[PDB]
């Protein structure tokens, strides 16, 4: 008989042997994730090695079976993943290096403490502490202290890790035909069977420099104007033509200018479009904001939370008794198995990400139908981007006035449009500098472009220049920064996120017009609206089967990233933004530092 | 002074009550005969999760007259007990139980859970993943012999010589799909021969002498 059919008896047995073999990492690793133990960690890390044993194995045996013989194109997809080595190609002493590597830095952030100058025996962690610091306190030195601590006292130890995991990781991704580590991350968008709907691992790199030329400006202007509201905030500490010092941003890191809303809120006594406040005097628990997220997917058609999601996952932190990774992590377990992981904090941001997560679910629970080999999302960007198109939509002052955390008499008004529009530029338009230069720098070091003499250097010297943002103290080499994310510290692509927001507009705009809309691309809630559903239901089934090309042509009708839909999203903001800075300076000076 | 039966009520609460069950691959078939069967016994229990009575109508199955009752019990996922219908072509109606086309009966199922998936589960149940031929239907295939997908010496588990059976794993944290149901299928049927069971008020219409 033909290979193909030989070889689809092999992945036959393939999806049934391995389902099992994977549920049982899953638990182990749900069950450490949820509890911290060195009795959890052995048991998990058994069950992931029995998995990756199941990998390694069944590879070599996909190995004999060639794809150019292959002509059913799914097949050659799942066929092409289970015949790739990954780490196989490395040898015993460089796979567990990686590996002791890669588990050392994550429980160092993990396990990050920076303890007070003064008594020393008090100590404050990242996630509990140090982040309320970095996202609360308008004490210019409280911040420099949590800011430059965590990234000295954490980061610098991460450093002489962080070496050797680029110099394995690319021999890894070099070995296995590819240029670099990040030529291995790059691959996830590549399509390359299919005319007009082919991709290559460089188009991104170029795709995302000319989408990022069309932000610019509007980032210019939203940095002007929380320039000039955080000079007040902070006085006599930002100039009004330098850069805004690291620590005055809304997180540890910049990432996020969320919490900068309160300082740069345009029109103060227009209600809060901030409903956490709201949300507290109400009594909202953290079970309402997982249901409130759940009838939101059930108007537009898509299932309810099954059972297992409400029995078995984990919505708040679960006590000092036991601890627990408070990372928002959404679980696809298999064997119908669907969890949610959430420290959730009653917080207008954890209503939004519960959004984000359970749309996590939702794309799921709707490739839970195709193979196992098959069951993920056409990118890393798309999965992403469809937690994003739910909290675009819940997002609205609309939307939050019919569940009721906003007045039922709220007017709507040209004032609260700008304060709702404002805060979604700091979420959305805000991180988008920061991804594309941790990307780009992560991008180039593997590509050995920045030597490791010149790795800090770059790292602040981009900073400024793309992101305009400034160390408010001078840092060495022996600093590692960088590292100092999560993402980038637990080797986690960073690109989808960037690519997750150009998506997320596009998507709602079709999305939008099937829910029959009347104005802008703003006020779109998709709530109660089936078409709506089904529209995205059909994308999510498919997985990774189709390519993300066709995927996305189908769904909005573009091949590639759009960066339009983003742009008429804000434009309202936009111009407001431009005459609220006649009289301010919009760009910033790479020369301004606030140590010098 | 008692009352007299000369037709016992017929040995269903055997079938659907027992404690343990068969894997698909090895279905476990029963002759209901020689007694009186009151189906009314089977619509009261309102946990039955899926009650499909092809052909023979559904609460009026007890006012009629049979001669060959055979019933068929195993246990399958959720999400398989469609392919235990006519006409549905599935790993487990295509390799391991068959309906016919053109079968009369019932097709009844409940949640199970409860006990064979039990916290450390004492037992293991089956299912067959590879065969040469669809089934027909009423037949059954318990062969342990190796499966090969080319030409292929198969005398050692190998590269392509697949052990044909495989193992359902039932947990509590499993979703429906892959949670357990118990399937019990009963076979009514006619013969122009003497009958051999009709139910509660029809004791002399077809099943005595
Ligand atoms: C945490 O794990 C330990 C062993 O890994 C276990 O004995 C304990 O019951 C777990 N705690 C909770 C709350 O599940
Ligand atoms: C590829 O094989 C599967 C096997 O089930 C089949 O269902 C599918 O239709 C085939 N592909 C195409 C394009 O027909
Ligand atoms: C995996 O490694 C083997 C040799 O160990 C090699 O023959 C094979 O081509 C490799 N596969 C890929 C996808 O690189
Ligand atoms: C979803 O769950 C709620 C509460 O259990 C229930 O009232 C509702 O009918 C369910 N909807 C669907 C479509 O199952
Ligand atoms: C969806 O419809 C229900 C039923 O009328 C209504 O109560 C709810 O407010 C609607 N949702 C929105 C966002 O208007
Ligand atoms: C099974 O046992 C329960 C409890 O004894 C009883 O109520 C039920 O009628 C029985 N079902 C059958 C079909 O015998
Ligand atoms: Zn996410």
């Amino acid at each position: 008989s033909t290979i193909e059919e030989q070889a689809k008896t092999f992945l036959d047995k393939f999806n049934h042997e391995a389902e099992d073999l994977f549920y049982q990492s899953s638990l182990a690793s749900w069950n450490y994730n949820t509890n911290i133990t060195e009795e959890n960690v052995q048991n998990m890390n058994n069950a992931g090695d029995k998995w990756s044993a199941f990998l390694k194995e069944q590879s070599t045996l996909a190995q004999m079976y060639p794809l150019q013989e292959i002509q059913n194109l799914t097949v050659k997809l799942q066929l092409q993943a289970l015949q790739q080595n990954g780490s196989s190609v490395l040898s015993e002493d460089k796979s567990k290096r990686l590996n002791t590597i890669l588990n050392t830095m994550s429980t160092i952030y993990s396990t990050g403490k920076v303890c007070n100058p003064d008594n020393p025996q008090e100590c404050l962690l990242l996630e509990p502490g140090l982040n309320e610091i970095m996202a609360n306190s308008l004490d210019y030195n409280e911040r420099l202290w949590a800011w430059e601590s965590w990234r000295s006292e954490v980061g610098k130890q991460l450093r002489p890790l962080y070496e050797e995991y680029v110099v394995l990781k690319n021999e890894m991704a070099r070995a296995n035909h590819y240029e670099d580590y990040g030529d291995y991350w790059r691959g996830d968008y590549e399509v390359n069977g299919v005319d007009g709907y082919d991709y290559s691992r460089g188009q991104l790199i170029e795709d995302v420099e000319h989408t990022f030329e069309e932000i610019k400006p509007l980032y210019e202007h939203l940095h002007a104007y929380v320039r000039a509201k955080l000079m007040n905030a902070y006085p006599s500490y930002i100039s009004p033509i330098g850069c805004l010092p690291a620590h005055l941003l809304g997180d540890m890191w910049g990432r996020f200018w969320t919490n900068l809303y309160s300082l740069t809120v345009p029109f103060g006594q227009k209600p809060n479009i901030d409903v956490t406040d709201a949300m507290v005097d109400q009594a909202w628990d953290a079970q309402r904001i997982f249901k409130e997220a759940e009838k939101f997917f059930v108007s537009v058609g898509l299932p309810n939370m099954t059972q297992g999601f409400w029995e078995n996952s984990m919505l708040t932190d679960p006590g000092n008794v036991q601890k627990a990774v408070c990372h928002p992590t959404a679980w696809d377990l298999g064997k119908g198995d669907f969890r949610i992981l959430m420290c959730t904090k009653v917080t207008m941001d954890d209503f939004l990400t519960a959004h984000h997560e359970m749309g996590h679910i939702q794309y799921d629970m709707a490739y839970a139908a195709q193979p196992f080999l098959l069951r993920n999302g056409a990118n890393e960007g798309f999965h992403e981007a469809v937690g994003e198109i739910m909290s675009l939509s819940a997002a609205t002052p609309k939307h939050l006035k019919s569940i009721g955390l906003l007045s039922p008499d709220f007017q709507e008004d040209n004032e609260t449009e700008i304060n709702f529009l404002l805060k979604q530029a700091l979420t959305i338009v805000g991180t988008l500098p920061f991804t594309y230069m941790l990307e780009k720098w992560r991008w180039m070091v593997f590509k050995g472009e920045i030597p490791k003499d010149q790795w800090m250097k770059k790292w602040w010297e981009m900073k400024r220049e793309i992101v305009g943002v400034v160390e408010p103290v001078p840092h060495d080499e022996t600093y590692c920064d960088p590292a100092s994310l999560f993402h980038v510290s637990n080797d986690y692509s960073f690109i989808r996120y960037y690519t997750r927001t150009l998506y997320q507009f596009q998507f709602q705009e079709a999305l939008c017009q099937a829910a029959k809309h009347e104005g802008p691309l703003h006020k779109c809630d998709i709530s109660n609206s089936t078409e709506a559903g089904q529209k995205l239901f059909n994308m999510l089934r498919l997985g990774k089967s189709e390519p993300w090309t066709l995927a996305l042509e189908n769904v909005v009708g573009a091949k590639n990233m759009n960066v339009r839909p983003l742009l008429n999203y804000f434009e309202p903001l936009f111009t407001w933004l431009k005459d609220q800075n006649k009289n301010s300076f919009v760009g910033w000076s790479t020369d301004w530092s606030p140590y010098a | 002074v008692r009352f007299p039966n000369i037709t016992n009520l017929c040995p269903f609460g055997e079938v659907f009550n027992a404690t343990t069950f068969a894997s698909v691959y090895a279905w476990n078939r029963r002759r209901i005969s020689n007694c009186v069967a009151d189906y009314s016994v089977l619509y009261n229990t309102t946990s039955f999760s899926t009650f499909k009575c092809y052909g023979v109508s559904p609460t009026k199955l007890n006012d009629l007259c049979f001669t060959n009752v055979y019933a068929d019990s195993f246990v399958v996922r959720g999400d398989e007990v469609r392919q235990i219908a006519p006409g549905q072509t599935g790993k487990i109606a295509d390799y391991n139980y068959k309906l016919p086309d053109d079968f009369m009966g019932c097709v009844i199922a409940w949640n199970s859970i409860s006990l064979d998936a039990k916290v450390g589960g004492n037992y293991n149940y089956y299912y067959r993943l590879f065969r040469k031929s669809v089934l027909k239907p009423f037949e059954r295939d318990i062969s342990t012999q190796l499966y090969q997908a080319g030409d292929k010496p198969c005398s050692v588990e190998g590269p392509d010589c697949y052990y044909p059976l495989q193992s359902y794993y039932f947990q509590s944290t499993n979703g429906v799909g892959y949670q357990p149901y118990r399937v019990v299928v009963l076979s009514f049927e006619l013969l122009n021969a003497p009958a051999t069971v009709c139910g509660p008020k029809k004791s002399t219409h077809l099943v005595v002498n």
